[PDB]
């Protein structure tokens, strides 16, 4: 998994080397940011069935033909699977901001998913216009930190650069 | 990495001819086992002796009951896996 | 490879739970004490070739036999080869140490070492007592309570981080056992 | 043995865990998951193709032995899945010599260069008898190959500083470029082909842009010529009290 | 030169990643250690002369042997090169506890340390008794600050397992 | 590779000098100001996405003859392989900029590189306009002078920092040149 | 280039052999299948601008969300440039009926296909949606023969399975 | 490779001869003072750890900036592979003693031995010169005219002996020079 601790102990493991001061430097930057990317994942919690509800209705307005037949979202059952994706995604994002690398991203919510979105012939597209809905929507001096605005949009920002 | 218990290639060749000196000593044990059996019912007449089961589907209370007290010959410990060793061939 | 950051999210994927107010009180109690870890992993990775020098040699001392010929500490091509090994367990247990859990130990180095010594004929009963030597010898230099080399810290408390550590030493001894 | 640029100024190998997993009763290995699996692919398909940069379109042919990969953690079977592949047949024997080949072999599978002309024509008489497997079958299932990398690490390219010819360490550095080359630059024609078989060695510049930082790569050059004369019998004496001795 | 820069951005290479949340995590524990490592590398460049005269002559209070015909320091060039041996390894401690990492010691101090020492029969347990002797001289109000000395105490033990 | 810090030691090592009082004053105004350094390779990373894809999108529009057939980037096993080389060019400078010295870009990147791409048809009078218009992208999100994605930091100036990694990519842009 | 001719001589030089007996059966069926698909090489030669006019509106008339703005074809220039890229599968296409393989198909078009409409976010469904209009409008007798209709027809699903 | 019975046979092979009683009196005589060769090899691998080190740090006497900032026997990684260097040069000109023809000094060793020196910068006028030691101190075992180490001998000459591994040694002048 990766994280910020992980790093630090695979590279002395490498090089058969004891763990030096070095990387008990990196881990007190994990102690110095734990008041930001903990807080953010603490509001991300209770209010998720409010973003996650603000983000797929306001999918579809950008992309209007998805409600066509013969494209994805021509049913009902698949809207309600449509907004089972995204949940799929916050619950994600919510774990790598608890474990501060982006581990629980890459190795579950990442990997393999250039393969199904090819096959299945869902389009990547309109994750990207719902995972970027939830980033300027967010406002930082009402709801969350100062710091935890730019650790929770640097998280949304990750897999926009991943499915794109 | 030296010193040659790393190798590769050998390694599933032990895999694939324990079994064959296991699995090819249960063809040896479910053709002895059928042996005896024909002799003790030789002919299409059964025997009084052969009886599972007597009563209420008790046959199946007994093949629950015969394939775990079997488990419990394999679920055995290491002096106890070769006192069935080497004192079951003084036996034979 | 997991550290103990990444143990209450993979317990919490079973549920597919939100991870939100109930838990994060567990990991707001490690960063708290995440000084007093980083105080505590330091102290032996500063006396490490020390502490596995008196363990394999107190090893020799209890147990005079291992450099009798045939013995499994005999020539210096083998008396190598367990300093070797000592110092690759302590290594791991500093690893889990600092991770704070000990899925860094079990899949690195426990995995196949009991099969390992019974192929080599390398005996457990000798090893399963040079492993607790520096487990008795690891809770010294976390609670400063060693004889020599009193080492400098902060007055408090650091007897749960040295039961802590005590518990990577009683996944050594049951694995290899 | 001692090797004074090899864990030092480059990095440490890449590999697997262990190799006890293999003698582990209810396992194969450390299982790794798949954050740190992946990454070791990442070296293995750098190091056996070169920088090729090989697509998303033909990524898709070598799926089957990725699957396998992650099931036996054999690092030596990922490397004999990818060399008998048509990825590495239409890269490195298609439009490529005979010698090309057999020295890219050295460098993708062993990490060092060809020492000889012997060994070189030996390479081309199993080619004679079983055709590019049996070239790489052999090496993979030689000694050299198990006693620097067994199953358990990709097969990287080692500064070893006790080299069997010291022309064995100039045809490494030659095949051995920078950070960021390929395999496919030169036009199908190979690099060490007149050095092998005339017994001559490289060129300074060469073999010192592969240097790793931190090696004084390039300086000692007098502005002179940069190989010996084999003809040339210098006079070389020897202070003793009396005169100069020439023991010729 | 394993640093902490230099080891956080050797992984982002050895994977063809970018610089992650996790790397950006650990420049933040080089802020926060970094004033009780310049402030004990600041102590040891205007000391530096009292330090090496103090640490070179444990040597030879301890080992008087080293002036026999054949032994280490049998004329006064060998003196002059003992003294030497030791300006070098606590300069290398100054470097240390610059980058941050054991990068210098390691690179120019002890790696070949064990290969040319026995050649030359320079003892290692003389080499030893120098460093163990200012480790501790420290005196941790006095000389430096608390965690200031946690900082010069790590490396130099860190050189007393490495040569031992 | 070197870092800031490392240089400053390689440096100093050749007077056999002590990093004394006057260098330290140099190293205390890296980590004084070092949170923008954070602060900004961030806005790097999160549009690195989007930023290979302009820059080679525009040097389409001003040599439109490397869509015809002759041309580099004519088919499609090309044009992506010229994307990838924008995404190994701005992950190189990405390293140097979170280093500070541009000795990563230097070795694994631009050794090497003009001696090849003459060898293999790459013409690099056009690839230097693809590395000059992500040059220009980068130092307006560092200055946050974007007109899309105006991304929320904190009040001051990040003109150094625009400027060092403007040095950067007249590095890789006189090395093929 | 992967056709008959090659593939037979690419496997005897891998072993190292002279071309036997089962080569020159194989190069047999270049004689009598080659009659048949260049009779869909000339007939595509001189008919493909009314067929690439004809083809690619049936995207736009599937898919009439592309010319809005912030999406692929939102001027007329994108237009343009997406009536070229189908011609080169059509030239691709007639390539592929010369040459008697999947050749010229896949390290000319297919090759990188995945990589660079994904940045580019040209979607890989509605280049099928012009391409299952051509496969539709080829009628068996009057546009060419029956077996050159199903070599035409095998060239155009190798095409829309390897976008998918 | 070859050695002192094999050069005769590679030269008849040239013009098709047989090696008959004219050329075997050279043979003949390398079999007569072939227990010198033997006596003579053991004199000098007997004291090769004293020889190597005495020659490279007689090259440091004779040239201080050698171990000065910027020198190449400067810190420990350089001085233990200079160290080993002079090692090999001695181990191949004992084979080469012992079969009685330089050609395994040659091509394993010497050759391209001077296109690694111009590449790693190593100074081969000094590199010369820690051979030219240890040429001087073997022609002294030879003879037993050292100054300390009498060795047990038999009485006679082994001055053919000694110049004959003196041009072993100066074969490795002529190759990096
Ligand atoms: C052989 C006759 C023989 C031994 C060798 C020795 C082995 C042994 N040692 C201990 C106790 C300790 N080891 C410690 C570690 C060190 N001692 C030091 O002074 C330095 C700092 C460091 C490395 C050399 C320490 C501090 C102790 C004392 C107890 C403690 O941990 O504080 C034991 C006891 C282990 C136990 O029974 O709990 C043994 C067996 N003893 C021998 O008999
Ligand atoms: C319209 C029906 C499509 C659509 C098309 C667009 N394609 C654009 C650019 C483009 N197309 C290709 C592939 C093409 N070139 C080749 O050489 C070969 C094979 C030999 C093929 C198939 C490339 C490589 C490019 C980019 C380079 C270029 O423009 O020349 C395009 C312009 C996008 C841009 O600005 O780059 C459009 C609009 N887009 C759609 O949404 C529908 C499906
Ligand atoms: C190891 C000590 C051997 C041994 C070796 C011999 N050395 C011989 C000659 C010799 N040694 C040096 C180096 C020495 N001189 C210096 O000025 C310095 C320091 C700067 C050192 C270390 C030199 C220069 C020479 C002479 C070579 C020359 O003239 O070019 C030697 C030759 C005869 C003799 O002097 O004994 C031998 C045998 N001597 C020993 O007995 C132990 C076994
Ligand atoms: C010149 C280098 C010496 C010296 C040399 C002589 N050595 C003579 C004979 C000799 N040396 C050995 C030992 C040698 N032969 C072996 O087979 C082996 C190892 C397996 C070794 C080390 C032997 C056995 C002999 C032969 C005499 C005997 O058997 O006792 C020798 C006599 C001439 C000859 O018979 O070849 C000479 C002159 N004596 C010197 O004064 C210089 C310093
Ligand atoms: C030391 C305190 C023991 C002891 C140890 C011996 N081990 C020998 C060989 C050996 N040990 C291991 C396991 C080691 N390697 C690892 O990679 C890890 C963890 C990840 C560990 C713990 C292996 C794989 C091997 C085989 C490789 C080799 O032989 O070098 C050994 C030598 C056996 C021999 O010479 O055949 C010894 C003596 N023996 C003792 O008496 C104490 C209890
Ligand atoms: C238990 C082992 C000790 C004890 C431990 C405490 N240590 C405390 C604080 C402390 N330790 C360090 C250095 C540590 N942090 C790092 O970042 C690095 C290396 C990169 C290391 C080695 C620091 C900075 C601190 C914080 C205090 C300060 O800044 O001065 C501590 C205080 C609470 C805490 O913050 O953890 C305790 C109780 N003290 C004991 O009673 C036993 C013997
Ligand atoms: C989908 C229909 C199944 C399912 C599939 C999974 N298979 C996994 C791994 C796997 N599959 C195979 C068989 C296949 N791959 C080959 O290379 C060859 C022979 C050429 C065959 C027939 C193998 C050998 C493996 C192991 C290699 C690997 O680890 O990928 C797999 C992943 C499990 C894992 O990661 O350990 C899955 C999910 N599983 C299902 O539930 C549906 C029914
Ligand atoms: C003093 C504590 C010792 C002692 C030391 C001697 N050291 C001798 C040489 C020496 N020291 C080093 C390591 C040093 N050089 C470096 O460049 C660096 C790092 C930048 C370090 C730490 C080396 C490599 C050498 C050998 C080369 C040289 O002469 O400079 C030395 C002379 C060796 C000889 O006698 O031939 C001595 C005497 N002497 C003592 O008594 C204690 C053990
Ligand atoms: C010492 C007398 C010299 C000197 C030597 C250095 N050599 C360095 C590296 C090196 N040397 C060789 C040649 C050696 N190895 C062989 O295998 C053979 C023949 C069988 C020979 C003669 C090689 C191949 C290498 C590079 C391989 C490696 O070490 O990994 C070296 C290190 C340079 C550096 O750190 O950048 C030194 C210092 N240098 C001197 O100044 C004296 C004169
Ligand atoms: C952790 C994830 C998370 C988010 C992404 C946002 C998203 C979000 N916004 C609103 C809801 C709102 N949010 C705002 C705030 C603002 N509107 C603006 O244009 C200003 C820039 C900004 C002031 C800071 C306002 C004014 C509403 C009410 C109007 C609306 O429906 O948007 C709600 C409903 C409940 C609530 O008000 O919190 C949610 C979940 N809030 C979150 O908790
Ligand atoms: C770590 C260092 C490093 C790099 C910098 C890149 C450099 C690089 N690029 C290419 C390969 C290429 N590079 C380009 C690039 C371009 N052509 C253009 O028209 C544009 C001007 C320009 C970028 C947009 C193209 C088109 C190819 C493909 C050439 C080919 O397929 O043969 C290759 C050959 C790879 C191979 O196929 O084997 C290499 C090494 N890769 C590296 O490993
Ligand atoms: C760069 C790092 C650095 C160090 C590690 C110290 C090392 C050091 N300590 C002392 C010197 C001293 N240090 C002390 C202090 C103490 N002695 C004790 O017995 C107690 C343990 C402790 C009190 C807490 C005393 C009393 C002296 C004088 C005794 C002496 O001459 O060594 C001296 C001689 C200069 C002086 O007298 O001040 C030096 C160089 N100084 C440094 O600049
Ligand atoms: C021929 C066709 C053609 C194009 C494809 C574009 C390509 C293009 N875009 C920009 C220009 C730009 N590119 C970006 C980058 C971005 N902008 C955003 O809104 C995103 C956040 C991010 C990734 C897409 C920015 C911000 C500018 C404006 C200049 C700047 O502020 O740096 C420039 C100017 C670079 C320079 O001056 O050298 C060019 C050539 N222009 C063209 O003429
Ligand atoms: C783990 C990831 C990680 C980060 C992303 C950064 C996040 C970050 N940036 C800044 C802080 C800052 N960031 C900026 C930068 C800017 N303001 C502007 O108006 C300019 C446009 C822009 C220049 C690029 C400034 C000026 C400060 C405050 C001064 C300073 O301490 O540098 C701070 C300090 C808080 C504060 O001072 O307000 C933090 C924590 N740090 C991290 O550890």
């Amino acid at each position: 998994m990766k994280s910020v601790i992980t790093t630090v102990v695979s590279a002395a493991d490498a090089a058969g080397r004891f763990p030096s001061n070095s990387d008990l430097e990196s881990i007190q930057g994990n102690i110095q940011r734990s008041a930001a990317r903990l807080e953010a994942a603490e509001k991300l919690a209770g209010n998720h069935e409010a973003v996650v509800k603000e983000a797929g209705d306001a999918c579809f307005a950008k992309y209007a033909y998805l409600k066509n037949p013969g494209e994805a979202g021509e049913n009902q059952e698949k809207i309600n699977k449509c907004y089972r994706d995204v949940d799929h995604y916050m619950r994600l994002v919510n774990y790598c901001l608890v474990v501060g690398g982006t581990g629980p991203l890459d190795e579950w919510g990442i990997a393999g998913a250039r393969e199904v979105y090819r096959t299945l012939n869902l389009p990547t597209s309109a994750y990207v216009a719902s995972i970027a809905y939830t980033r300027d929507r967010l406002c930082v001096p009402r709801d969350m930190s100062a710091q935890a605005g730019v650790e929770f949009s640097a998280y949304l920002d990750y897999l926009i650069n991943a499915l794109s | 990495r030296r010193t040659v218990s790393f190798n590769a290639r050998v390694a599933r060749n032990k895999s694939q001819a324990k079994k064959i000196l296991e699995k090819a000593d249960e063809f040896f044990a479910r053709s002895v086992t059928m042996q005896y059996k024909a002799f003790a019912c030789p002919n299409g007449v059964y025997d009084i002796q052969c009886t599972e089961g007597t009563v209420k589907g008790a046959a199946y209370e007994k093949r629950a009951m015969a394939v775990s007290a079997a488990f419990r010959a394999k679920q055995a410990s290491p002096a106890a896996k070769a006192r069935a060793l080497f004192e079951n061939r003084r036996h034979a | 490879m997991l550290d103990a950051f990444s143990r209450v999210v993979v317990n919490s994927d079973a549920k597919a739970a939100y991870v939100g107010g109930s838990d994060l009180q567990a990991l707001k109690s490690f960063i708290a004490d995440g000084n007093k870890r980083l105080d505590a992993v330091n102290s032996i990775v500063s006396n490490a070739s020390c502490m596995v020098s008196d363990a394999v040699s107190g090893m020799i001392c209890e147990n005079p036999g291992l450099i009798s010929p045939g013995g499994n500490c005999y020539t210096n091509r083998r008396m190598a080869a367990c300093l070797r090994d000592g110092e690759i367990i302590l290594r791991y247990v500093s690893y889990a140490l600092l991770a704070g859990d000990a899925s860094v130990l079990e899949d690195r180095c426990l995995n196949g070492l009991k099969e390992t010594y019974i192929a080599l004929g390398v005996p457990t009963n000798s090893s399963i007592r040079a492993v607790s030597i520096m487990k008795a010898q690891a809770v010294a230099f976390i609670t400063n309570t060693a004889t020599e080399r009193k080492m400098s810290f902060a007055a408090g408390d650091c007897t749960s981080l040295a039961s802590e550590v005590a518990s990577y030493f009683d996944r050594v001894g049951a694995a290899i056992s | 043995a001692f090797s004074s640029i090899q864990n030092v100024l480059t990095d440490a190998p890449l590999g697997t865990p262990s190799a006890m997993g293999f003698l582990d009763e209810r396992t194969e290995k450390p299982l790794m998951g798949p954050s740190e699996m992946d990454e070791l692919v990442y070296a293995v398909y750098k190091q056996v193709f070169g920088n090729a940069h090989i697509m998303e379109s033909e990524r898709a042919e070598l799926r089957d032995a990725e699957s396998l990969f992650r099931y036996l953690r054999d690092v030596r079977e990922f490397v004999r899945a990818l060399a008998k592949s048509n990825a590495y047949t239409s890269r490195f024997l298609q439009g490529n010599q005979q010698y090309r080949f057999f020295e890219l072999n050295f460098k993708h599978l062993l990490g060092r260069g060809p020492r000889s002309l012997e060994e070189m024509a030996s390479h081309s008489a199993l080619y004679a008898e079983g055709g590019f497997e049996a070239v790489i079958d052999a090496i993979l299932d030689s000694d050299e190959y198990a006693q620097e990398f067994g199953s358990t690490v990709v097969p990287y390219c080692r500064f070893k500083g006790e080299y069997p010819t010291n022309e064995e360490f100039n045809r490494m550095l030659v095949l051995k470029g920078a950070n960021s080359t390929s395999d496919k630059a030169g036009k199908g024609r190979s690099k060490l082909c007149y050095s092998i078989a005339a017994g001559c060695s490289q060129n300074w510049l060469s073999m010192s842009k592969a240097l790793p930082f931190g090696t004084e790569k390039g300086t000692g050059f007098n502005l002179i010529s940069s190989s010996r004369n084999p003809a040339a019998r210098p006079r070389i004496g020897t202070k003793i009290p009396g005169g100069v001795v020439f023991s010729s």
